[PDB]
């Protein structure tokens, strides 16, 4: 549960990060 | 018409196939499956595989501590994966498609298949793989892919 959402919050950082770098 | 979402289907196989191997290449047990592709790594979808994997590097190493800390309290298995993956990437997609999430279920694919295969002793990488691809065609990334021309698109914003 707790860290399930976790890391989708982290890879929704990650994405966010990705989208600049591929911009 | 656009190329159909089967064609997406075959070429994200590629392109997270080539991501794996080229990431693992940076970041340096590899499971040894990894070097098994599904077409050369020169095609056009192993280089974007590996082009995504580049870019995405420094990006990744700022997110390791943290990723390797959430999955040793997850403890990713062949028994909990395909549930675990489900949920994770269902979240990470909730709010809309982009492909800076599109290229970050790579890298879940990747630290997903790499911790059942360093920490459960079990080479999952095959089976990740379809998560990634099936996941893409049931939650319509394999069209919106589609509808920009295909995975090179990712490449040209």
């Amino acid at each position: 549960a707790p860290y399930l959402e976790q890391v989708a919050r982290t890879l929704r950082k990650i994405g966010e990060e990705i989208n600049e770098a591929l911009r | 018409g656009s190329m159909s979402e089967e064609q997406v289907a075959q070429d994200t196989e590629e392109v997270f196939r080539s991501y794996v191997f080229y990431r693992h290449q940076q970041e340096q047990p590899a499971d040894p499956e990894m070097v098994t592709l599904p077409l050369q790594p020169s095609s056009t979808m192993g280089q974007v595989g590996r082009q995504l994997a580049i870019i995405g590097d420094d990006i990744n190493r700022r997110y390791d501590s943290e990723f390797q800390t959430m999955l040793q309290h997850l403890q990713p298995t062949a028994e909990n994966a395909y549930e675990y993956f489900t949920k994770i990437a269902t979240s990470l997609f909730e709010s809309g498609i982009n492909w800076g999430r599109v290229v970050a279920l790579l890298g879940f694919g990747y630290r997903l298949a790499l911790h059942v295969y360093q920490h459960g002793l079990t080479g999952f990488l095959g089976q990740v793989t379809r998560f990634v691809v099936d996941f893409m065609l049931h939650h319509s990334i394999a069209r919106w892919i589609a509808q920009r021309g295909g995975w090179v698109a990712a490449l040209n914003l």
